[PDB]
């Protein structure tokens, strides 16, 4: 499970993203792009290159996703009940990549939150993101 | 292994400005912190209760030296990652027991450790060529096992 | 989630394990002692050669443990609970090693269950054991 | 990888006993079964909709059948998998992109597969054998990747 020091954590870490919440998910995509190609081939429609708003959108989308899971981090298959038959049904995402994406993630927030990204916090972060992975894979 | 001029460039140069010194540490650090089941081997380090006490251990500091060093030599050898690893490979392989998985773990936690000190440097495609390097080594580091 | 049809195929593949339980435990065991020798550091005091008291005795109380699983399929967390902690705080096996046990069991049941060992129970067994893997890293 | 005389005799033994001409739509069949997301690379095999739709599907037997040759194949070269799998593993990497941790799960799927044909046979000494020459295989074909 998480622990409720994983949880608030959590909600503390994501509380200091902030707006930039969009910003931070295309920036994990395009880190995931460069640094693990086969990736790619679930936007083989999207702009993947530098400045791509196709990419910026939908690392708004998924960051929302994040944020959304987060708020519901009690009922998380709940809240994420429909994102999981998406990725698991109809575009049969590899679960491999979510683990690629989450270390993005991390990447990505150890990047922008200098003294956030503790090893407590960091913990927390990636035992979170290994949750909305579970849901996501799920169906 | 290949990285690209540019990767090389990217690597070795971000590399230069790393300390040295306390990187290893931090990375082993959060190796025991995030995934728990690594302190296995550990145990004779003593005091790894909390993230804190972890972190404050020389032994851990210490080991995260040598480490570190490791990694900064298979980087001069990129060419050679499984001829300079393959004394540590018969070592973890045969007698520690480590499963090579932890060793991919221990990359990206050094990825995540970079970021968090560089910042904005870490870009991207500087992350990009990291990932290659630290694959690069987990898997000259898992010969022994293949 | 555990599908209907995956509660069903799992309840019949584990109905006809039989009084084999304790044996096909023990067995996979073996089979994970000699195929991933790493996994032998979690027992440098049992006898893991072939013939093992030791071993199979393990092999019982784990085959057990899967049978009570497979009682309490729905509330799997809740009745693995106490092994939950017994392999992640007491025990710190790393989580590749259950995958390790689970694609040796399912060996074991394929090579005991010739009839059973569908590809749809297959796939039934294994959502099934990455289900009880799940549970006990879950601490 | 090194397997022993002991390991080439439970293997190439074995191995002489498999009907080379459906095991492989087997192991690939229960691939896509087991693992479902890996349907993403054969949505030009038709239907797929059910496990038995699936095995009753002639381009899955048919493909199968080529897959089942290349470990055969692989199984002549146990002292050179890297240089054999070498074409293979461009196609994979460069046009397929194909997570190699999906060679893996094949190599599996066929253990099990072995394991349910052959029963008692499939001996945990014969098990081992073959879980050496599977990953060795996986990593041979992931090289293109590394
Ligand atoms: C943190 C894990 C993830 C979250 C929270 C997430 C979230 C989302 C959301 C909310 C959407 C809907 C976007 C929309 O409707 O505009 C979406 C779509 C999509 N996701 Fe994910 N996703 C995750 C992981 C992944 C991974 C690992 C991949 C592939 C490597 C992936 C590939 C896709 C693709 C290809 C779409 C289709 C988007 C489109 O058609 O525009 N997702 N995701
Ligand atoms: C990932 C890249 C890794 C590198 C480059 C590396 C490198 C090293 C080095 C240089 C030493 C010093 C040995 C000596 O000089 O005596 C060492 C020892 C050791 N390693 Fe690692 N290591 C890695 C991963 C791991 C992981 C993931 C674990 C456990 C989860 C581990 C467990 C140990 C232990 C317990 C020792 C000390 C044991 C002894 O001294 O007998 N290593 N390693
Ligand atoms: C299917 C997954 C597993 C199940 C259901 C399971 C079940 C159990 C049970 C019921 C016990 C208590 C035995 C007793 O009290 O006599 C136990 C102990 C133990 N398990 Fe597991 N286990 C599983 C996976 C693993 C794995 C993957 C490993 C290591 C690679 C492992 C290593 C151990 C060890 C070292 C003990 C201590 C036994 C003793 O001290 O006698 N287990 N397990
Ligand atoms: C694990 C060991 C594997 C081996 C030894 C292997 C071998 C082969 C062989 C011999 C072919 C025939 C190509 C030709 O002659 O034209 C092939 C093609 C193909 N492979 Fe695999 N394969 C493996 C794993 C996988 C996996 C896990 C996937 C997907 C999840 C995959 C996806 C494909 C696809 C889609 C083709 C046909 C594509 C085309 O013809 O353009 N392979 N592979």
């Amino acid at each position: 499970v998480l622990s409720p020091a994983d949880k608030t954590n959590v909600k503390a870490a994501w509380g200091k993203v902030g707006a930039h919440a969009g910003e931070y998910g295309a920036e994990a995509l395009e880190r995931m792009f460069l640094s693990f190609p086969t990736t790619k081939t679930y936007f083989p429609h999207f702009d993947l290159s530098h400045g791509s708003a196709q990419v910026k959108g939908h690392g708004k989308k998924m960051a929302d996703a994040l944020t959304n899971a987060v708020a519901h981090v009690d009922d998380m298959p709940n809240a994420l009940s429909a994102l999981s038959d998406l990725h698991a049904h109809k575009l049969r995402v590899d679960p491999v990549n979510f683990k690629l994406l989450s270390h993005c993630l991390l990447v990505t927030l150890a990047a922008h939150l200098p003294a956030e990204f503790t090893p407590a916090v960091h913990a927390s972060l990636d035992k979170f993101l290994a949750s909305v992975s579970t849901v996501l894979t799920s169906k | 292994v290949h990285l690209t001029p540019e990767e090389k460039s990217a690597v070795t140069a971000l590399w230069g400005k790393v300390n040295v010194d306390e990187v290893g540490g931090e990375a082993l650090g959060r190796l025991l912190v995030v995934y728990p089941w690594t302190q296995r081997f550990f145990e004779s380090f003593g005091d790894l209760s909390t993230p804190d006490a972890v972190m404050g251990n020389p032994k851990v500091k210490a080991h995260g030296k040598k480490v570190l060093g490791a990694f900064s030599d298979g980087l001069a050898h990129l060419d050679n990652l499984k001829g300079t690893f393959a004394t540590l490979s018969e070592l973890h392989c045969d007698k520690l027991h480590v499963d090579p998985e932890n060793f991919r773990l221990l990359g990206n936690v050094l990825v995540c450790v970079l970021a968090h000190h560089f910042g904005k440097e870490f870009t991207p495609p500087v992350q990009a060529a990291y990932q290659k390097v630290v694959a690069g080594v987990a898997n000259a580091l898992a010969h022994k096992y293949h």
